[PDB]
């Protein structure tokens, strides 16, 4: 510490600052000497050799790092000895990434291009505000910009400092920074649309367009450390208030003459600048809408050539007037949509001839039409517009026209339609009767009539048009539907829609449009009535049946749309009545169910000791029809009562039975059922049945049994009870012969809405399934009457029946509903391939616990082949814990929180309990909490902040039963409360439709209320005061709720959040304020295509806000809401905020559009490099949904949302699934099967299908059934392996055996699979030496022939000619002297030719050696002398590769020389030497390829290429390299298993492969950046993907 | 090893000695017959060409060495590897 001392009190002393740095290598604070003497003579002398000796021989390096050294190490860097010193003090100082980062910041705030460059090759990662804001906000250099930008960097970093540079003067950094932003070399295309730049000026697209010491130092550092111009310019997002900039002579406006795509959309321009419409002479494509115009420029037409303009949200005047001095020809389309006008153009005809599509919807025009004289006209559009009436010439000189269209229109009549005609849209309008002009159309196939009147629609004969394709006729008023005359002459048409029509009867000629795949007949009212002819339309593959109440018995699944036609072609082969009724009695213990059953049964064979079960047995009916109908003897003791509701159906006819014994209190004891009855059968009658005259008096019947029941049992609340009786079930007598008469006669006559459900038609086959099932009812064993799927298609095969798979699922279930066997057609039991037969065992195994018989009471354990199953059934019929038996005695429980302030409780008031309605709750409500479960009530609970106690209380002097559900008043309990109340109701409504079913006779009692609970003072009020849910969600205009007096309030969330949104993890909701949206047909997406979905405003920017109707449901929204509180991902649609006032929903707005759109409009904009991206991101998000167990549905190209067109973006692509086909996986299309995601497997592998065409399969719009066609077979698609391996392996009709999503995803991601054009294989057992390119493109081989574009297979060189050499010698050439040697080396200069024993030739016979040419002057050599050359033909050099035996061993050394390649050092390749050899061109003076490959196999080099270096291994391996640092960029591991050849072509990379098999692979030059831009792609999206957590 | 550098350099002395202190396919592709003698190899010694070696081994994809003999073009080792 003394010479430190001594240091430090004497400074300025230049001698004793070398004395004291000598003696300090023979602390915190010891380097600060250290640092003030270097940074006081850092340039002063050079004396820094033992300051750099003792900071090596020195934790030390971060205080010296913290000690400001770097700004002295910068001014020294800023001698060969002191170099070396230095970097060998940086490389140890720099081996922390601390320490190096910490460099990198601290040197990037100054200006410098040396430092930054060599710490960047060293690392020194720009991403830790970031660097790049800092460096842009302190006006840095521009290379320090380009620099740090060529690095790895964050894009909105990027983003971020463009703003900062915008808001700032400045070109250089701006043009660079939008360089990297937007700039698609590869697509010719500058995607700025994005971008919110407030102007644009040619400074900045200047540059834009298309017109070494550093690297030193860091390869000595990690040494030291070791030992066509440009077309579419798209500015659619920045706020571009003017562009008038642009309009100037500036150096781009030369360059502004190629572009053919101008997009200037969602701005706010008022008028293209004349002078740059006049310079943009080769313009075909420009758009300019959502633009604030005011008038039509009227030059924008003086172009030269100009096509597809495009002015459709400006606001142009009444009078748009095209100048008559103008003839552009060019224009094609003309969209003025949605601007307010009011007369069409007044010189359409003059100034433009060639117009195809000219489009007017959403216009004002209100003036009568002109009458339109253009010649080429194809489309016409004038939807949305106020037009009264056409005139007679409208459409009398436009002989091509073929989809006019005219929605929302106030039309009349029709004009002269011209012949061509084939398309009309006339929906919306106010048309009486069908113009004759319409109907002489000889050529119609789309016309669309709906929203119209029309009283007479023409049968097939008054049509003279043959080719009707689509006929769209809903919401008329049509009560006849002629088609007797001529069935056959509609057999082309597809579509015919009738909905909303009042239509009685289909007629019987409907079958003979067999072409015919949608007819929609719904809403009618009055049809009741499928004729038996709709069974030869097997086309139909959707067909709309609501409102309908069909005699067909439906089914929930086992009811499609293909199935009904297939049941009413059945019945039209062989119809019978049948008659089946379901008579359940129904009663309380001792009433004499059984034994009423028995005396009715006319049986004497027969203590019925009680009843366990349901015990169904059938009855056959003698009345001279045979009306079978099965009886169900239901039990009656109170622990049976949740199997009960199961067996209760809408479709039977029920019993209720007293016990008279008592009298005036069993007749009380019905409300239970009866309430009952009503909630699960609300249309069914109910006979009631006195059961004790003989032990009872006159006196008790007389008693209110007899007027009570007509005074409250009649009505009010109770099903439509049709009679009463009071027989005595012991014997035979008068009044069990008239219960007898009335059960009969009230099943003959049941009329279900009208329909006389008890003789109706079903085809004779279901009849005789029914029959065979009876019959074989006897043979099964007895202990299983169950028999399996097998034995029922054995069955179904050895009969006459003709049912195929397919009408199984209808007819079982049929056969279900009928009662003589229950079949489970749900996918999630075990039990869906067993049919149970016998349901009377079923019933009576099953009920076999609840009569039988430490812990709690209801709790037990698996105790005393099938076992495994018959568990299974038990939870699903609430029987499994016991809810039976289990202390129905609430247990003593004390609520952490009862402050009246924050608990929120809802009471659920009810007439009764249904039965098996705490069974089936207490089994749906269920970090795992503690919780005890008692008859009526869970209390399930986690915390004392997270809790919930549901249950029954009862209040004194109510008679009813009311729920009450008690939460926490936090977001947990919340949650909790919303969950609930989604289950009680959704329980509710599925189960017990009679308690929500609004009575229309008598008042809206809706016999089921929800009261709301709020205390105005908190804590002791003791008094809240009842709300009324629905009255509370009549108050959604306002948040806070208060009474009469407005001095108190409270907010709604805390009494009901499950009304307001606020029972989800994430408070959304939005404040109406920020929002600026409007219901409008201009803000609709892509015209109603994805359903309610709009554009609006929110926070500033533009979103798409999807709006809900005026159901009031709050079910679907809070429904869709809770799914998209979990999913945060980039390729996934991430949620904003969600509305109650108009209940809205507001996402993140796509500004390319869906997909599909896009690869329909513009097929150009689908880069090869693009595909790979949006495939990519769909895979990501696939992957996500499929991580959490989310499933989706089926993957369109409508379902795929496009964010940007830019390729190196960081979202390219999002999925969607809006509310409210072909894609279809060969799994569920074709059987039934629970969907999984092997099925979205398959869907995305047909997106990916659909993408790698051009197109797709969509364009032609056709019926679209492991068939599908190879796509490069007719699609004309470019070759793809790889991908279309994937799709092979995405498109297998075995589910298992595709790759999950969380694989797809890795197959899609590889550097190899973007760049890799062709793999083509040659014929076996052929050998291929050398090869050359001819460049269509062709490859010769050794003379065999290859044909790139068609793969017609028919040393070497390269005029049209070629030049081989034979192994013997003898030189030949096809459009010479024999040599001594065989010709080893060709090439084409101005050509040599080498020779085995050492000798050269040029076309000189000069030999050097005792063979491998190259170029970049030349280069080569012979044996292991490498040598070099010009057009001197003179050895300019001579290097001996020998000499390399010191590094390398003698068997690499002293090989020849196979191959070099020289750009600025030559690198020279040896026989089986996995070292290439790299020599220097001035110094005459290791690159090992077997440490590369074992850092990733034979290793030896056997060719090579530059470019980047490629280096084909021996082993079949490509290692790729780069020109700095020699740093392994990958392993390309090609199945040609050995390398041959490879070469550069006209830009790919040919290589030639021994597999024997040849193979002939075409690489992408691009490859090396795609290692790379790809590598670094994915981690910025990882971490966004993590950001978002 | 040191061993492995000696045999590729074919020094017989340094050779001698690593041996004694207490490595074909170097001294088959360097084909020198006291280093061989001293210490597949087959394949090596048949596309270099070194009879005496390729007959010493012989008495003391990866194919056949036999199969590179024609393809090396050495007609006498071909000739030899065709006997045995
Ligand atoms: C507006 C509202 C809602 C949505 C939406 O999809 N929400 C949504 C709902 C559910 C799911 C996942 N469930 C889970 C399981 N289910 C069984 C299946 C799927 C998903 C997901 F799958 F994402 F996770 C997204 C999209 C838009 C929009 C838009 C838009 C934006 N930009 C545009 N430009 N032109 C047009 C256009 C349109
Ligand atoms: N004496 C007499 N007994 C009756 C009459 N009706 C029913 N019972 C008795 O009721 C019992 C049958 O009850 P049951 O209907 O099987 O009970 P459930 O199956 O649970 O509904 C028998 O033991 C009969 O003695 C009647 O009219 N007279």
């Amino acid at each position: 510490d003394s010479v430190l001392h001594t240091l430090q009190m004497y400074p300025d002393d230049q001698e004793i600052q070398c004395l004291g740095l000598s003696l300090i290598g023979y602390g915190h604070l010891l380097a600060k000497i250290l640092v003030s003497s270097l940074y006081r003579f850092k340039d002063v002398a050079e004396i820094q050799t033992k300051g750099f000796q003792t900071i090596l021989a020195i934790s030390f390096s971060k205080l010296l790092v913290h000690h400001s050294f770097d700004l002295v190490i910068f001014h020294q860097m800023s001698d060969q000895q002191f170099l070396n010193l230095c970097c060998k003090c940086f490389a140890k100082v720099a081996m922390d990434d601390y320490l190096k980062n910490v460099m990198l910041e601290r040197a990037c705030d100054q200006n410098n291009s040396i430092m930054v460059e060599c710490l960047l090759l060293l690392g020194a990662d720009a991403n830790q505000s970031s660097l790049i804001c800092q460096v842009c906000e302190k006006e840095s250099s521009p290379k320090l910009v380009e620099l740090l930008l060529n690095s790895g960097s964050r894009e909105q970093d990027v983003r971020k400092a463009l703003t900062i540079s915008i808001g700032k003067g400045d070109s250089q950094i701006i043009s660079l920074l939008l360089r990297r932003l937007a700039l698609d070399v590869a697509n010719n295309s500058i995607c700025l649309g994005g971008f919110c730049i407030g102007k644009v000026e040619p400074s900045w697209l200047g540059p834009l367009f298309p017109d070494n010491i550093a690297s030193t130092l860091a390869r000595m550092v990690i040494r030291y450390q070791m030992k066509e111009y440009i077309t579419s310019l798209d500015l659619s997002a920045n706020e571009l208030r003017d562009i008038d900039a642009l309009s100037q002579k500036c150096c781009i406006s030369v360059h502004l003459e190629h572009l053919e795509k101008l997009e200037l959309h969602q701005n706010a321009l008022t008028s293209f600048p004349q002078q740059l419409c006049e310079t943009l002479k080769s313009l075909t494509h420009l758009d300019l809408h959502s633009n604030k115009f005011t008038s039509f420029p009227s030059y924008l037409l003086k172009m030269s050539c100009i096509a597809n303009l495009d002015v459709s949200r400006n606001d142009i005047g009444p009078s748009v007037v095209l100048d008559p001095t103008v003839k552009c020809p060019t224009l094609k389309q003309f969209n003025l949509s949605y601007n307010q006008l009011s007369f069409v153009p007044e010189n359409l005809t003059d100034v433009v001839e060639k117009l195809e599509q000219l489009i007017l919807e959403g216009n004002k025009i209100s003036g009568i039409c002109s009458p339109l004289r253009l010649k080429e006209l194809k489309i016409l559009n004038l939807s949305k517009n106020h037009i009264s009436s056409l005139s007679e010439n409208f459409l009398e000189a436009c002989p091509k026209v073929e989809s006019f269209s005219a929605r929302m229109n106030f039309l009349a009549a029709m004009p002269f339609l011209p012949p061509s005609m084939t398309i009309l849209k006339l929906s919306q309008n106010k048309f009486s009767c069908i113009p004759e002009a319409i109907l002489n159309l000889p050529h119609l196939r789309s016309l669309d009539m709906s929203s119209n009147d029309i009283q007479y629609l023409p049968g097939p004969a008054h049509w003279k048009s043959l080719n009707l394709r689509e006929l769209l006729f809903s919401h008329n008023q049509i009560s006849i539907l002629d088609l007797s005359e001529k069935a056959y002459l509609w057999s082309r048409v597809e579509k015919l829609h009738l909905s909303h029509n009042k239509l009685k009867e289909i007629p019987p000629e409907i079958g003979c449009l067999e072409n015919l795949t949608s007819l929609d007949v719904s809403y009618n009212l009055e049809l009741r009535s499928f004729p038996n002819e709709m069974g030869k339309l097997s086309k139909i593959w959707d067909l709309p049946l609501d409102e309908l109440h069909l005699n067909f018995d439906f089914k929930h699944i086992g009811c499609k749309a293909k199935d009904i036609i297939r049941f009413l072609q059945q019945r039209l082969k062989k119809a019978v009545p049948y008659n089946r009724m379901k008579l359940m009695i129904v009663g309380n213990t001792g009433s004499g169910k059984t034994t009423l059953l028995q005396q009715l049964m006319k049986t004497k064979k027969s203590m019925q000791s009680a009843t366990v079960g349901i015990d169904v047995k059938d009855w056959p009916i003698q009345i001279r029809r045979d009306l079978v109908l099965n009886v169900w003897d239901f039990a009656g003791r109170e622990e049976f009562y949740s199997t009960h509701p199961h067996f209760m159906t809408q479709r039977a006819l029920y019993l209720a039975v007293y016990d008279l014994s008592k009298g005036q209190a069993e007749v009380d004891a019905m409300k239970p059922w009866l309430f009952n009855i009503k909630a699960r059968a609300s249309s069914s009658p109910v006979i009631l049945v006195g059961t004790h005259l003989d032990v009872s008096d006159e006196k008790q019947r007389k008693a209110c049994m007899s007027k009570i029941t007509k005074e409250l049992l009649n009505k009010r609340g109770f099903p439509a009870i049709r009679d009463y009786h009071f027989v005595n079930a012991t014997e035979e007598s008068d009044a069990l012969a008239k219960l007898r008469k009335t059960i009969i006669n009230e099943s003959l006559n049941f009329k279900i809405r009208d329909q006389l459900v008890v003789g109706q038609l079903i085809p004779d086959c279901y009849v005789e399934l029914e029959k065979i099932i009876l019959s074989e009812r006897k043979n099964v064993p007895i202990e299983f009457p169950v028999i399996d799927r097998k034995r029922l298609l054995q069955l179904v095969r050895e009969n006459q029946l003709q049912l195929d798979e397919n009408e199984l699922p209808h007819a079982v279930h049929f056969l279900n509903e009928s009662g003589v066997l229950l079949h489970f057609q749900d996918p999630a039991l075990q039990l869906s391939d067993l049919y149970f037969v016998e349901p009377k065992w079923l019933c009576k195994i099953m009920a076999q616990i609840l009569t039988v018989k430490k812990h709690p009471k209801g709790i037990i354990s698996r105790r005393d082949n099938y076992m495994s199953q018959y568990f299974k059934l038990l939870e699903k019929f609430q029987i499994a814990l016991v809810p039976s038996s289990l202390s129905d005695h609430r247990p003593v429980i004390e609520l952490p929180h009862c402050e009246n302030s924050e608990i929120i409780i809802r009471l659920y008031e009810m007439p009764y309990f249904p039965m098996g309605f705490w069974s089936r709750l207490i089994n749906r409500l269920l970090l795992r909490p503690n919780r005890m479960y008692w008859r009526q009530g869970i209390y399930l609970n986690w915390s004392p902040e997270a809790y919930c106690l549901v249950g029954s209380e009862v209040l004194d002097n109510h008679p009813e039963s009311f729920l009450k559900i008690t939460v926490p008043s936090c977001r947990k309990g919340c949650i909790l409360l919303g969950q609930v109340v989604d289950h009680i109701d959704s329980l509710m409504e599925e189960w017990f439709p009679g308690l929500l079913e609004i009575d229309i006779c008598g008042e809206g009692e809706t016999l089921l209320k929800k009261w709301a609970l709020y205390s105005f003072n908190d804590g002791e009020e003791h008094q809240k005061i009842l709300l009324d849910d629905l009255m509370k969600k009549a108050e959604e205009g306002d948040l806070l709720v208060n009474p009469d007096q407005p001095r108190l309030t409270i907010p709604i969330s805390q009494i009901a959040p499950d009304l307001i949104l606020a029972d989800l993890p994430r408070n959304i909701m939005l404040n109406n304020d920020e929002l600026e949206f409007e219901q409008a047909p201009e803000f609709l997406l892509g015209d109603g295509s994805f359903g309610s979905v709009y554009r609006a405003a929110y926070e500033g920017e533009e979103v798409a806000v999807k709006i809900f109707n005026k159901h009031t449901s709050l079910r679907l929204l809070r429904q869709e809401l809770v799914v998209l509180c979990h999913l945060h991902h980039p390729s996934l649609i991430s949620l904003l905020a969600a509305g109650i006032r108009p209940r809205m929903l507001v996402m993140e707005l796509a500004s390319k559009g869906s997909l599909d759109r896009l690869l329909q409009q513009d097929k150009a904009s689908l880069t090869r490099t693009l595909q790979h991206r949006i495939a990519l991101h769909v895979a990501d998000g696939l992957r996500y949904l499929h991580s959490a167990m989310i499933i989706y549905r089926d993957l369109k190209p409508h379902n795929v949302l496009l964010f940007t067109l830019y390729p190196n973006a960081a979202i390219i692509a999002k999925i969607a699934d809006y509310g409210t086909p072909g894609f279809r996986a060969p799994e569920v299309a074709r059987g039934n099967v629970i969907y999984n995601q092997q099925a979205d497997v398959y869907s995305f592998g047909l997106l990916l299908y659909d993408i790698l065409t051009t197109g797709g399969r969509i364009v032609e719009g056709l019926k679209f059934p492991g068939k599908l066609p190879d796509p490069v077979k007719e699609y004309g698609c470019a070759p793809w392996p790889m991908v279309e391996k994937l799709i092979k392996q995405c498109l297998k009709e075995n589910p298992q055996e595709r790759p999950t999503s969380a694989q797809v995803f890795d197959i899609l991601n590889s550097a190899e699979l973007v760049c890799l054009t062709r793999r083509i294989l040659l014929p076996k057992n052929v050998i291929v030496e050398c090869m050359v390119a001819t460049h269509n493109a062709s490859i010769w081989l050794g003379l065999s022939f290859l044909d790139l574009n068609t793969e017609g297979y028919t040393c070497l060189a390269l005029e049209s000619w070629i030049v081989s050499g034979t192994q013997s010698g003898t030189l030949l050439v096809i459009n010479l002297e024999k040599m001594t040697d065989s010709v080893t080396c060709l090439y084409c200069n101005s050509l040599l030719v080498g020779t085995a024993d050492g000798k050269l030739a040029i076309f000189k016979i000069l030999n050097i050696g005792n063979m491998c040419l190259s170029e970049s002057v030349m280069w080569g050599g012979c044996g292991t002398k490498i040598f070099s050359f010009s057009n001197d033909f003179t050895i300019q050099k001579l290097i001996e590769t020998r000499t390399s035996q010191l590094f390398s061993y003698a068997a690499f050394s002293d090989s020849n020389i196979i191959t070099v390649v020289v750009d600025t050092a030559l690198y020279i390749a040896k026989q089986n030497s996995p070292v290439v050899e790299v020599w220097d061109k001035k110094t005459e003076k290791l690159i090992d390829c077997v440490h590369f490959l074992r850092e990733v196999y034979s290793g030896r080099v056997k060719t090579l290429c530059l470019q980047a270096l490629w280096i084909g291994t021996g082993g079949g391996h490509i290692l790729l390299l780069d020109l700095s640092t020699r740093r392994l960029i990958r392993v390309i591991y090609n199945f040609c298993n050995s390398v041959r050849v490879m070469m550069t072509a006209q830009n790919v990379m040919l290589v030639l492969g021994y597999n024997i098999q040849s193979c002939l692979t075409v690489w992408d030059i691009n490859l090396p950046h795609e290692v790379q831009n790809l590598e670094k792609h994915i981690e910025v999206r990882k971490e966004l993907a993590e950001k978002m957590r | 090893t040191p061993l492995h550098l000696a045999a590729d350099s074919g020094h017989l002395e340094i050779v001698e000695v690593l041996l004694k202190t207490g490595p074909l396919h170097l001294a088959a592709h360097v084909g020198h017959l006291e280093i061989v003698e001293v210490l597949t190899p087959l394949h090596l010694a048949a596309l270099y060409g070194h009879l005496e070696i390729v007959e010493v081994l012989l008495k003391h994809w990866g194919e056949t060495p036999f199969d590179l003999a024609i393809d090396n073009g050495n007609e006498d080792i071909a000739e030899v590897l065709q006997k045995a």
